[PDB]
C-alpha cells in the first residue's frame, strides 16, 4: 500500500537513481537478479512500496528511467544492478538536449513525454492506493531540468492529489561545471514554486566539503556522493518502509514542513558522518548526532544556517532509541539556539523514530531544514541572471525554440517575489 | 455483565491498547490466544466467551495507516483479537485533522459504527465506552471528533470516558499540535462525559526521577497508562469493600458540564531495588499521589484548587487509615478547595492486589492508589495553547492544509472564541463567592 | 516510639557516621543488610522497620563531593541505608564557608529539608536531631549553618544537638579554619540547643597514651566517638535505672542561652593487654574521667570553672558508689564550681554494659562513664581562635574568595564583634556575686 | 563528575602531555589501544574524570593538543601510546611561531584559536559538570607561550567560574636555552598574572640537578624529566581521582594557596627520590618525607626558600598512613623553622591524604609551596628584559607583527608593581 513511483531525468538523475536502488536493494535483501534472499520478513512486509512483485516471484523497482540521449542508460543498463530495472521503462531519446531548456521543455521533450505519461499511467493503474512521486534530476543540465518541470506539470495535471518529492542538485555557489546554468535554474524554479510540494536543494559543492573535511576523502567519486544522497532519501522513506515508535510518511512530513504553498524548499543533512579510522573514537549516542545535524560544515546546501533562520525543522531517526532522549536533546538545541528559529513558532521540530537502522551502523539520523537562509543562494542566482540577460548572451539558443525575452522577464520576476517573501518572513515580527 | 467495550483510534491509542490488554490478560490468567489454565463474572466485564475456552476483548483498533495494526496482526497477541476489530485505512490524516475528520475518516466512519453496533448489541449491561487517542496526531484528533459526535447521536445517554494526550508544553513530536488541539476540544467539548488528561513530559520526568530508568521507551510510558486505567476499572472488574462505578466518576468529578478535564495520578511508583526500604504506608502513598511531583501533567496543582478528587485503593486497605490520611490532607494549608464544594473526595477500595508485569519495572506492591483530581490549574495550561493558537494563526500559517481538506476561516476563529469561553469559565469558577 | 533523627554533613560526618552505624548494628545484633538472627521497643528510636526483618537507619548522609558517599554506597553497609538518604552534591565547597552556605549548598538545602519531613512525619515521638559535622571544612560550616537555620525556623522548639570538631590549636590540616570557624559559630549561635566539643588533637594524645597505639588512623578517633555518643543515647535505647533524655542535658547543661558548648569526655579507655591489672573501680573511672589528661579538648580544667557535669554510667553500676565518688570530686580543691550554682551533677545509670566492636582497639569493660562537662576553661580557646581571625584579618588574606562568594565584608565584623561577645559573657560569668 | 580538560601548547607542552598521559594510563591500567584491562574497580569509578568512555567500551583522554608545525605532533602520534588519542584533537598550524611570541599571540594563533575554541566547547558539553582546565606550556617558545596566554584570555572569558592550572617551564637563572626568551617570559607572566587562577612555576636546572645528584643519574634525557613532572602533576590530582581519608580538589588547592589575587605562583616538588641500589637503605617513613620536601635540594624551582618565607604550603600525601604521625611532622618542621613562614598565618600547611600509592613504591609525597623567594626569578627576569629593551635589540621582530614598544613598557610595569607586592608582603608584620 501507498506505492511509490520513482521517476530519473537527466544523467545525474539517473547515476542518483542507480546508487539509490543499489542502496534500497541492499537494504531489502534483493540479489542483483532481483529475487529475494534476504532474512527478515519486515524486508517484504512493505516491498510492494517501492518494488512490484513480478511474477515467478521476482521484484522489480517502481522507476521510470527517461533521458535524451542513450549513453549513460546504457552505462547503467550494463553495470550489475542493471538486469533488474523492467527494459520497457528505458525511454530515450536521440537528439539530445544539448544542455539547453528550451529543447527539453519544448521541442524535443515535447516528443517524448506522450510515450512518458503512458508508462506513468500505467504503473499509476498498477499500484493500488498511490502514495505519491519522488523525481529525480538536476538543475543545470538541459534535459533534467527541461523534461523533469514538463512532466511536473503534466503530472500535477493529472494528479492535483497525490504527493511530490524533488531532488535537485542545485549549482554550486563558487563553481559552475556549465555555463548557461543561470537560465535553465531559473527556468526550472519557476515550474517548481508553480507545481512542486517540496523540493530538496542539494550541492556538490557541500557534498565535496563534507567528504573531503569530515569523512577524510581526498578522491571522492561521483560514486559516493551520490552514494550519500541516496543513503539521504533512504532515510527520508524508511519511515514508511518500515515499523516505527513513530511513524511518518511524506504526507505528514510535506504538512509539517510547508507553512506556506511557495516556500518548500528544504535543505537536507545526515548523520553520523565518521572516517574509516576516526569511528571507534567516538561514542554513537543521541545527543551527538543531534548536535552533529546543527552547523553549517554538515549541511548539504552550501548556505551558512546563521545567515537566517530556521523556519521549520524536521528530523527522522533510525534504530533502537529512547524517546526522551530525543525529546531532552531537541529541547536543548531549541533553548540554546534560540536566535536562530522563528519566533511566532514554537516546538519547531518533527520527530520521526524508525526501528531499523540502515545497516552496519546502530542509530542515524536524517535532517530536513526548511530555513531563511537558503534565499541566499536565489539571490545570488538571480544577479548571475540579470548580468546574463542584460547583455542579452546565449539568448538566441533559446530564443530559436520559440522561447520569448518575456518569458525569462517573467521567471525572473517570479524569483523576486519569492526572494521578497523569504526576507519578509524572515524578519516577521 | 457489566460491560463496558475499549475504543483505540490513532497510533498512540493502538499502542497504549497493546499495553493495557497485555496487562489485563496478566491479571486474569488468559493466555494471548484466549486460553487460560478471590476472582468471581469478573473477566466477562471486558472480555467475551465463545464456546470453547476462548475470550475476545471488546475493543476496536481503529487507524488510518496500516502500519501499527499489521504490526498488532504480527504481535504476539495474534490469536486474541477478532480479526473483524482491526479496522485499517489506507492513508493516515497526516497530523491534519481535517483528513482526519471530513475527508478520510469520513469514509470508514460507518463500518466503525457498525461494529460498534455489533458490540453493543452483543453485551446485555454495557456501562459506557473507553477512547483511548492523541491529541495532536491528525487520526487522533479527526476521527475522535467524528466518533464522539456518531456515538452521542446513536447512544444518548451512556458513560463515555476519554483518554486523550495533552500535548507537552515543550516537548512538541509535531508541530501543528495547537492547531489539531485546538479544534478537537471545541469539537469535543459538546459530547465527552470525561475526558483524563496524560501528558508524556510528566511520565519522562517520573521514569527517570522515580523509577530510576534515565532512557525510556514508549513502553514504559504505555505500561505505566495501563497500570493506572486498570485501577480504574479494578472497581467494575472485581470484588471490592467499596466499589464504584464509572457513572459515579462523572457524576462526582464533574462540577459544571463544560469543566470535565480531571487530571491522572498513580502512586506507588518505585524500583524494584527500592522496593524494600519503605513499608508503604496508606497515608505515605497519599501523601506521594497529591505530591505535585508525582503528577501525570505538567502543571504545579499549588498554582489551581481541587474542585474534586477521586482516590481509588487497590490491595491490602482498611477503611479507617483511608479516612484518617485524607483528614490529615484536608488538614494541610497549600491544598484549599473551592469553598463553595466542603467534600471533596470520593473513594473507591479493592481487594484485589495491583498485578506487576514481568519483564516490567516497577515491582510488586501490596496496596495501590490512582487519584483522579479535577483541578483549577489546569486552566493556565489552556492559556499556554491559546497563546500558540494566536501565533500560528497571527501569521494564518499552514491554513492551507485546512482550507483546503473541508474547512473554513470562520471554523477557527469559532474554535478560538470557544477556548477563550472555556478559560473564562474557569476564571470564573476560580472566585470567591460572596455572603 | 521516642525517635531521634540523626544528620551528618561533610566528610567527617559521613566517617563518623560509619562507626557510629557499625557501632549501632553491633549493638542490637543487626546484619549489615539489615535482618537479625535485657533488650526490650528498643532499636525502634533509630532503627526504622519494614514489613519484613529488614530494619533501615533514620539518617541522612549529604555531602558536596561524592567520593565519600560512593564510598558509603560501596561500603559494606550497602544494604542498610536506604538509597534516597544518600544525598551527593556535585563540588564540594572546597572549605569555603561561602559556597557552603550561600552558592552550592542552597541548590540542594531544599531537597534535604524534604527528605528530612519525610523522616521526620512517618516518626512518632521524635525526641529531637543529632548533627555531626566537622567546623573547618566548607560544606560542614556553610551546609551546617543553613541546616540549623531552616530547621530552626521548621521545627521551633526540639532538641537540636550537634557535635562539632573543635579544631586544633596547633594542628590545623586546613589553613582557612579560624574564618570558617567564626562564621558557623556566629551562625549557629542562636540556633543549636547543644554543641558537644571534640577534638582530635585530644584524642591523638589519649590514643598514644592511653591505647598504646603509636599510629593511629581516622577510624580509630571515629570509633572513639562512637563510644561517645552511643553512651550518650544508650538510655533512650536501653532500660536503666535511672535514664535520661536529650531535654534532660539541653535542660541542665545550659545556665544561659547563649553558653551551651559543653566538652566531652570517655572512660574507662585501656588496652586489651593492659585490661587486667586494674578493677576499673566506679570511684576509680570517675576520678579518670576528671583527670585532664583525659579529655577530649585541649583545653586545662584547672584554667576554668565546671559550671555543668553530667556523668553517664553504664553497665554493672551502683548508685551508692556513684554517690560516694561524686561527693568526693565535690570534696577536691582543684574542682571549683561556680558559687551560684551548688549543684553541679547530674546522673544517668543504665544497666546495658558497653559493647566492644570486635577488630577493635579498646577491651571489653563492665562498666563504662561518659561525662558531658560545660566549663569556663573553654572561653580561653576562643581567644586563641579570636587572635587568629585577626591576623588572617589585619592583612585581609583569602578574603577575595569569601567577598565573591556571596557575603561582605561587615559580615566579618559582625561575626568578630559576636565571638568578643561571647567571651566577654563567658568573662562575666567567670566573676563570683557579691553579698 | 568533576570532569577536566587538559590543553598542551608547543613542542614542551606536547611532550610533558605525552609522558603524562602515559604515567596516567598506567595508573589506571589503560592499554596502549586505549582499553581497559585493570584490576581494581577504583580505577575505572573515577576514570570518567581524565578519559572519555567512547563506544564499543574504549577510552580516549579528554586532551587537546595544540601546535604550530606537525613535527613534534607526528613524532608523539607515531609513538606508542599516541593511537589512543582522538585524532581530530590533534590541531597544528604550517607557518610555526619561528620561538616568537609576536606571532604566537597575534598573528598565527589568531587563525587556529578558534578551530582550538571550537573543540574546547564541544569538549565541555560533552563534559558532565566541569572541574577545570590544566595547561601544559612552556614560556620560553613562541607557540607554547602565546597561544597558550592567547587560549587562557579566550576560555576565561568564556568561563569566569571554571579552576585553571598552567604547568609553565619557567626559564633557568643561569643557561638560558634560546636568546629572546625575556621577552616571551614577561608578556606570558603578563597575560598569567592577568587570567590566571594558579601557575606551576618549574625550571629545567633544577630538574638537571635532583636527577644528577639526588637520583644520581649523568645521562638525564628528557623523557625522564618529563616523567617526573607528570608524576607531580598525577600526584596532584589523585586526590580526586582516587577515595582518600582527607580528600582534596584543584578548587580546595586554590583557596588555600592563593591569599591574594596575584600571588599565585607556586614551586613544586616531590618525594620520596631514591637511586636504584640506595633505596633498600632507607626507611620509608613520612617524617623522612616530610624533611626531604624542605630544602633548597628538592625544590623543582631554582630559588633557595631560605632567601624568603614561605607564604603557603600544601602537601598531598599516598597510600596508607597514620594521620597523627603527618600531623605531629608537620608541627615540628613548622616549629623548628619559624623563621622561614608568614607571622601573620598561622598554621599554613594545607594537608590531604589519598588511599592508592602511585605504583611501585608504598608512600609517595607532593609538595605546592607559595613563597616569596620566587621573586628572585622574576626580578632576575626584570633585569635581564630591560638590558635587552634598552638597547632594542631583537624588537623589530616583535614591532613586526603590530605590538609596539608600549606593550613591553607595560608588561614591564606590572612585573615590577607585583615584584614590588611579592616584596611588601615577605617583610609585612
Ligand atoms: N504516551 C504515549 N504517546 C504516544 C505513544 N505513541 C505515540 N504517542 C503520541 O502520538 C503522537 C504522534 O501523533 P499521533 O497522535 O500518534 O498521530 P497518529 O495516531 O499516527 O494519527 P495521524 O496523525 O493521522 O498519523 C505523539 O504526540 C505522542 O504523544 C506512546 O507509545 N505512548
Ligand atoms: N575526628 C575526625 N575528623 C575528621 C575525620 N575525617 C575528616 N575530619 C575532619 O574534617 C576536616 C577536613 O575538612 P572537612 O570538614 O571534612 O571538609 P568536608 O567535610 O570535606 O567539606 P568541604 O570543606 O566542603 O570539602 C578536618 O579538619 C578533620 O577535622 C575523621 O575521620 N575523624
Ligand atoms: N551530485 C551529482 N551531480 C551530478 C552527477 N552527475 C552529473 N551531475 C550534475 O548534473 C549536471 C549535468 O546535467 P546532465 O543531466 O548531465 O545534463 P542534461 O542531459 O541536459 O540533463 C551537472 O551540473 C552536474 O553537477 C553525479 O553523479 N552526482
Ligand atoms: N622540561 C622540559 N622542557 C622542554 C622539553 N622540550 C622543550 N622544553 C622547553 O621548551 C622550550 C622550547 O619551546 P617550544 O615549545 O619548543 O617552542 P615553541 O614552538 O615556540 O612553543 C625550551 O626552553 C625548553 O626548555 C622537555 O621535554 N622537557
Ligand atoms: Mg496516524
Ligand atoms: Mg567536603
Amino acid at each position: 500500500m501507498r506505492e511509490i513511483v520513482h521517476i530519473q531525468a537527466g544523467q545525474c538523475g539517473n547515476q542518483i537513481g542507480a546508487k539509490f536502488w543499489e542502496v534500497i536493494s541492499d537494504e531489502h535483501g534483493i540479489d542483483p537478479s532481483g529475487n529475494y534472499v534476504g532474512d527478515s520478513d519486515l524486508q517484504l512486509e512493505r516491498i510492494s512500496v517501492y518494488y512490484n512483485e513480478a511474477s515467478s516471484h521476482k521484484y522489480v523497482p517502481r522507476a521510470i528511467l527517461v533521458d535524451l540521449e542513450p549513453g549513460t542508460m546504457d552505462s547503467v543498463r550494463s553495470g550489475a544492478f542493471g538486469h533488474l530495472f523492467r527494459p520497457d521503462n528505458f525511454i530515450f531519446g536521440q537528439s539530445g538536449a544539448g544542455n539547453n531548456w528550451a529543447k527539453g521543455h519544448y521541442t524535443e521533450g515535447a516528443e517524448l513525454v506522450d510515450s512518458v505519461l503512458d508508462v506513468v499511467r500505467k504503473e499509476c493503474e498498477n499500484c493500488d492506493c498511490l502514495q505519491g512521486f519522488q523525481l529525480t534530476h538536476s538543475l543545470g543540465g538541459g534535459t533534467g531540468s527541461g523534461m523533469g518541470t514538463l512532466l511536473i506539470s503534466k503530472v500535477r495535471e493529472e494528479y492535483p492529489d497525490r504527493i511530490m518529492n524533488t531532488f535537485s542538485v542545485v549549482p554550486s555557489p563558487k563553481v559552475s561545471d556549465t555555463v548557461v546554468e543561470p537560465y535553465n535554474a531559473t527556468l526550472s524554479i519557476h515550474q517548481l514554486v508553480e507545481n512542486t510540494d517540496e523540493t530538496y536543494c542539494i550541492d556538490n559543492e557541500a557534498l565535496y566539503d563534507i567528504c573531503f573535511r569530515t569523512l577524510k576523502l581526498a578522491t571522492p567519486t561521483y560514486g559516493d556522493l551520490n552514494h550519500l544522497v541516496s543513503a539521504t532519501m533512504s532515510g527520508v522513506t524508511t519511515s514508511l518502509r518500515f515499523p516505527g515508535q513513530l511513524n511518518a510518511d511524506l504526507r505528514k512530513l510535506a504538512v509539517n514542513m510547508v507553512p506556506f504553498p511557495r516556500l518548500h524548499f528544504f535543505m537536507p543533512g545526515f548523520a553520523p558522518l565518521t572516517a574509516r579510522g576516526s569511528q571507534q573514537y567516538r561514542a554513537l549516542t543521541v545527543p551527538e548526532l543531534t548536535q552533529q545535524m546543527f552547523d553549517a560544515k554538515n549541511m548539504m546546501a552550501a548556505c551558512d544556517p546563521r545567515h537566517g533562520r530556521y523556519l521549520t525543522v524536521a528530523t527522522v531517526f533510525r534504530g533502537r532509541m529512547s524517546m526522551k532522549e530525543v525529546d531532552e536533546q531537541m529541547l536543548a538545541i531549541q533553548s540554546k539556539n534560540s536566535s536562530y528559529f522563528v519566533e511566532w513558532i514554537p516546538n519547531n521540530v518533527k520527530v520521526a523514530v524508525c526501528d531499523i537502522p540502515p545497516r552496519g551502523l546502530k542509530m542515524s539520523s536524517t535532517f530536513i531544514g526548511n530555513s531563511t537562509a537558503i534565499q541566499e543562494l536565489f539571490k545570488r542566482i538571480s544577479e548571475q541572471f540579470t548580468a546574463m540577460f542584460r547583455r542579452k548572451a546565449f539568448l538566441h539558443w533559446y530564443t530559436g525554440e520559440g522561447m520569448d525575452e518575456m518569458e525569462f522577464t517573467e521567471a525572473e520576476s517570479n524569483m523576486n517575489d519569492l526572494v521578497s517573501e523569504y526576507q519578509q518572513y524572515q524578519d516577521a515580527t | 455483565m457489566r460491560e463496558c467495550i475499549s475504543i483505540h483510534v490513532g497510533q498512540a491509542g493502538v499502542q497504549i491498547g497493546n499495553a493495557c490488554w497485555e496487562l489485563y490478560c496478566l491479571e486474569h490468567g488468559i493466555q494471548p490466544d484466549g486460553q487460560m489454565p478471590h476472582h468471581h463474572d469478573s473477566f466477562n466485564t471486558f472480555f467475551s466467551e465463545t464456546g470453547a475456552g476462548k475470550h475476545v476483548p471488546r475493543a476496536v483498533f481503529v487507524d488510518l495507516e496500516p502500519t501499527v495494526i499489521d504490526e498488532v496482526r504480527t504481535g504476539t497477541y495474534r490469536q486474541l483479537f477478532h480479526p473483524e476489530q482491526l479496522i485499517t485505512g489506507k492513508e493516515d490524516a497526516a497530523n491534519n485533522y481535517a483528513r482526519g475528520h471530513y475527508t478520510i475518516g469520513k469514509e470508514i466512519i460507518d463500518l466503525v459504527l457498525d461494529r460498534i453496533r455489533k458490540l453493543a448489541d452483543q453485551c446485555t449491561g454495557l456501562q459506557g465506552f473507553l477512547v483511548f487517542h492523541s491529541f495532536g496526531g491528525g487520526t487522533g484528533s479527526g476521527f475522535t471528533s467524528l466518533l464522539m459526535e456518531r456515538l452521542s447521536v446513536d447512544y444518548g445517554k451512556k458513560s463515555k470516558l476519554e483518554f486523550s494526550i495533552y500535548p507537552a508544553p515543550q516537548v512538541s513530536t509535531a508541530v501543528v499540535e495547537p492547531y489539531n488541539s485546538i479544534l478537537t476540544t471545541h469539537t469535543t467539548l459538546e459530547h465527552s462525559d470525561c475526558a483524563f488528561m496524560v501528558d508524556n513530559e510528566a511520565i519522562y520526568d517520573i521514569c527517570r526521577r522515580n523509577l530510576d530508568i534515565e532512557r525510556p521507551t514508549y513502553t514504559n510510558l504505555n505500561r505505566l497508562i495501563s497500570q493506572i486505567v486498570s485501577s480504574i476499572t479494578a472497581s467494575l472488574r472485581f470484588d471490592g469493600a467499596l466499589n464504584v462505578d464509572l457513572t459515579e466518576f462523572q457524576t462526582n468529578l464533574v462540577p459544571y458540564p463544560r469543566i470535565h478535564f480531571p487530571l491522572a495520578t498513580y502512586a506507588p511508583v518505585i524500583s524494584a531495588e527500592k522496593a524494600y526500604h519503605e513499608q508503604l504506608s496508606v497515608a505515605e502513598i497519599t501523601n506521594a499521589c497529591f505530591e505535585p511531583a508525582n503528577q501525570m501533567v505538567k502543571c504545579d496543582p499549588r498554582h489551581g484548587k481541587y474542585m474534586a478528587c477521586c482516590l481509588l485503593y487497590r490491595g491490602d486497605v482498611v477503611p479507617k487509615d483511608v479516612n484518617a490520611a485524607i483528614a490529615t490532607i484536608k488538614t494541610k494549608r497549600s491544598i484549599q478547595f473551592v469553598d463553595w464544594c466542603p467534600t471533596g473526595f470520593k473513594v473507591g477500595i479493592n481487594y484485589q492486589p495491583p498485578t506487576v508485569v514481568p519483564g516490567g519495572d516497577l515491582a510488586k506492591v501490596q496496596r495501590a492508589v490512582c487519584m483522579l483530581s479535577n483541578t483549577t490549574a489546569i486552566a493556565e495550561a489552556w492559556a499556554r495553547l491559546d497563546h500558540k493558537f494566536d501565533l500560528m494563526y497571527a501569521k494564518r500559517a499552514f491554513v492551507h492544509w485546512y482550507v483546503g481538506e473541508g474547512m473554513e476561516e470562520g471554523e477557527f476563529s469559532e474554535a478560538r472564541e470557544d477556548m477563550a469561553a472555556l478559560e473564562k469559565d474557569y476564571e470564573e469558577v476560580g472566585v470567591d463567592s460572596v455572603e
